[PDB]
RNA sequence: CGCGACCUCAGAUCAGACGUGGCGACCCGCUGAAUUUAAGCAUAUUAGUCAGCGGAGGAAAAGAAACUAACCAGGAUUCCCUCAGUAACGGCGAGUGAACAGGGAAGAGCCCAGCGCCGAAUCCCCGCCCCGCGGGGCGCGGGACAUGUGGCGUACGGAAG
RNA sequence: CGGCCCCCGGCGCGCGCCCGGGUCUUCCCGGAGUCGGGUUGCUUGGGAAUGCAGCCCAAAGCGGGUGGUAAACUCCAUCU
């Protein structure tokens, strides 16, 4: 019982389940490139707006650390993967000890 | 210090790589030896140092490699830095020499700022 | 400046667009210069077909226009994996080749398919040197014609169905009604809004 | 795998070790001219995803710029126009500073294909660029078909008409609905085709 | 003290090449008004046009999606007819003003850095010759480039073993 | 329509260059003072900012851009 209006829309068709894009999957971590980021971060380091956040996320609050973060990286969706994995990195160094 | 970097220089001068004169009379070794005996396997393993550190840090992250000897004065030092933070995870034993040009002369070229065994 | 009843007019003339006018004086003399453009090229593929590759079959996108069906740009690159015949051979035996698109229907894929096996079927290839790979005889009694014209298959071919005469039957003269959009649409209006007042609901404790 | 490390390594650049000698160089590029060839480009990494190799026929200039905005040009920063033009000290110059990096290092070397540049440096006075050239008539670049484009004569000083990567950022062209101020070819291609008056002959 | 290797640099009427200047109708990058209109006049309009400056080429620029879409989906660029004087902008005044569908003209796709593999397997210059016109190629031999990465296969539509 | 001289596009002897496809398995996989944000000035029909630029801040890797009303959660589409 089609109809071009309400819930299920539209000609009804058969989908064709395919492989997806090369291109698609783009961004992933593969191991490889996650070992070249995480031996150089400890030649590195750690940035001073990311080591003030720190001072910030182990003893006082969340609140002003996400709101630091906010001010320095631009949007909220970035500001809250950079909250979280300065997190991380701190129970890394404190609760493995 | 210039007593250990002799014994080194020394262990590495001997496993000097193929000059571009014996390139011409070894490829000409092999063809007179085809004309002869047609082996399916005259070496085993030709042994020789690897020189470049886009050649050195494939072989320390493998694992291949024995003894890196990584240079002193490269220029910006962003090119080397990463390599002795490296070798200590890979558990490859690294040692800085004084002077990149002098471990250039090992390869006859001027500089090559790294090698491996 | 204005007068009695007509229209309030925003003519834009008000830029220096005697500079920038355009005259179609040319326009017979670029007519037949792309007739011959299209005539001297014919005769350079002499023995292929005009107006080149073959299209596929292509349903228009909007609510406007996806009743119809248009040629392509060239084939998804999984039609040339069903139906057999490489990519990289594909554009080279006279096959448009498309590698960004997507056949998310099943019942779209096996109609280009159908047309690219349709289009092999009738196709006659001529050798270097008569040595004839996956090829057979003499050029199929001299192939009948050289050239042919606008479109290797006849791109559009945008046809409808018989649905010969049916019997008005119970329950078809029945429900099917305006009610039936009037219900659909409201349910869509008021899904979202639903499904909140059932979080509510079972929070009560 | 030596240079992805050197990219990850250049991403960091407000970590002490990376800070460091990024400005013990910026004070060294100060020391130096306004345009200066360099033997060798300062980061191989960048140079060569950018199209240089280390060949005979491809040289690199470090040239610096003056940051900031324009300030108009006119005397005593009097306009003489409808207010709207009074802007004499807020003005921004709608091309980039690597733009001007690499037109003027293209401008002092007329014999030479300018291919791209990158950044090496700043502190608040001036940017530092290296600009990487091509020379057309080496016999390593004339031959290899490779690199042979750029030795074919449309292909003279593209910052002067804006064809490298740093100046067709400044011309807003892309495919998309954000860039449909440029729809056929360029800024001023578009203007002229919806600014014709394309009366026909039967009309 | 000296010798040497490099690294950064200088000098030469060094060997061999290249750039300059003109035209500028059309094209590209900048820069840029005011007359005028609003019945005055400031934002606006004129107009991103005139004038100024720099680069080309027989075409140029653009160009193979960090696209459109929202449904049975289309599929690089440019051009034409339409969309359309439309959505939108505007002392919401005077005025300004696109795009996607759709139909055509033309149609063509590709390359690298990276990622690893290959004994740098790559290139430039000079010396004489096999063979040559109207000269550039494979070969023979040193001096360079180059491991701070030349060449082979390799590209997101997947690739390699 | 002929006859005269000159200049071209492609037959066929010698160079030179020569493994392609399919399935399955294992492994590899990408461009940063850039994206983005804040502010400023120009530009746009682009309107809670279309584009461009200066300045300050400055990324991630199941990531990022876009989805035309700023914002938070969520699913999905689409490109890289
Ligand atoms: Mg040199
Ligand atoms: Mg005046
Ligand atoms: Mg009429």
């Amino acid at each position: 019982y089609p109809m071009a209006v309400g819930l299920n829309k539209g000609h009804k068709v058969t989908k064709n389940v395919s492989k997806p894009r090369h291109s698609r999957r783009r961004g992933r971590l593969t191991k490889h490139t996650k070992f070249v980021r995480d031996m150089i971060r400890e030649v590195c380091g750690f940035a001073p707006y990311e080591r003030r956040a720190m001072e910030l996320l182990k003893v006082s609050k969340d609140k002003r650390a996400l709101k630091f973060i906010k001010k320095r990286v631009g949007t909220h969706i970035r500001a809250k993967r950079k909250r979280e994995e300065l997190s991380n990195v701190l129970a890394a160094m404190r609760k493995a000890a | 210090d210039r007593q250990t970097a002799t014994q080194l220089l020394k262990l590495a001068h001997k496993y000097r790589p193929e000059t571009k004169q014996e390139k011409k009379q070894r490829l000409l070794a092999r063809a007179e030896k085809k004309a002869a005996g047609k082996g399916d396997v005259p070496t085993k393993r030709p042994p020789v140092l690897r020189a470049g550190v886009n050649t050195v840090t494939t072989l320390v992250e493998n694992k291949k490699a024995q003894l890196v000897v990584i240079a002193h004065d490269v220029d910006p030092i962003e090119l080397v830095v990463f390599l002795p933070a490296l070798c200590r995870k890979m558990g490859v034993p690294y040692c800085i020499i004084k002077g990149k040009a002098r471990l250039g002369r090992l390869v006859h070229r001027k500089t090559c700022t790294t090698v491996a065994f | 400046a204005p007068s009695r009843n007509g229209m309030v007019l925003k003519p834009h003339f008000h830029k220096d667009w005697q500079r920038r006018v355009a005259t179609w004086f040319n326009q017979p003399a670029r007519k037949i210069r792309r007739r011959k453009a299209r005539q001297a090229k014919a005769r350079r593929i002499a023995p292929r077909p005009a107006s080149g590759p073959i299209r596929p079959i292509v349903r228009c996108p909007t609510v406007r226009y996806h009743t119809k069906v248009r040629a392509g740009r060239g084939f998804s690159l999984e039609e040339l994996r069903v139906a057999g015949i490489h990519k990289k051979v594909a554009r080279t035996i006279g096959i448009s080749v498309d590698p960004r698109r997507r056949n998310k229907s099943t019942e779209s894929l096996q109609a280009n398919v159908q047309r690219l096996k349709e289009y092999r079927s009738k196709l006659i290839l001529f050798p270097r040197k008569p040595s004839a790979p996956k090829k057979g005889d003499s050029s199929a009694e001299e192939l009948k014609l050289a050239t042919q014209l606008t479109g290797p298959v006849m791109p559009v071919r945008n046809v409808y169905k018989k649905e010969k005469a049916r019997v008005i039957t119970e329950e078809e003269k029945n429900f099917k009604a305006f009610a039936s959009l009037r219900m659909a649409r409201a349910n869509a209006r008021l899904f979202g809004i639903r499904a909140k007042r059932a979080k509510e609901a079972a929070e009560q404790d | 795998g030596a240079y992805k490390y050197i990219q990850e390594l250049w991403r960091k650049k407000q970590s002490d070790v990376m800070r460091f000698l990024l400005r013990v160089r910026c004070w060294q590029y100060r020391q130096l001219s306004a345009l200066h060839r360099a033997p060798r480009p300062t980061r191989p990494d960048k140079a060569r995803r950018l199209g240089y190799k280390a060949k005979q026929g491809y040289v690199i200039y470090r040239i610096r710029v003056r940051r900031g905005g324009r300030k108009r040009p006119v005397p005593k920063g009097a306009t003489y126009g409808k207010p709207v033009h009074h802007g004499v000290n807020q003005l921004k110059f709608a091309r980039s500073l690597q733009s001007v990096a690499e037109e003027r290092a293209g401008r002092h070397c007329g014999a030479l294909r300018v291919l791209n540049s990158y950044w090496v440096g700043e502190d608040s006075t001036y940017k530092f660029f290296e600009v990487i050239l091509i020379d057309p008539f080496h016999k390593a670049i004339r031959r290899n078909p490779d690199t042979q484009w750029i030795t074919k004569p449309v292909h003279k000083h593209r910052e002067m008409r804006g064809l490298t990567s740093a100046g067709r950022k400044s011309r807003g062209l892309g495919k998309g609905h954000k860039f449909h101020h440029t729809i056929g070819g360029s800024r001023r291609a578009a203007w002229r085709r919806r600014n014709t008056l394309q009366l026909h002959r039967y009309r």
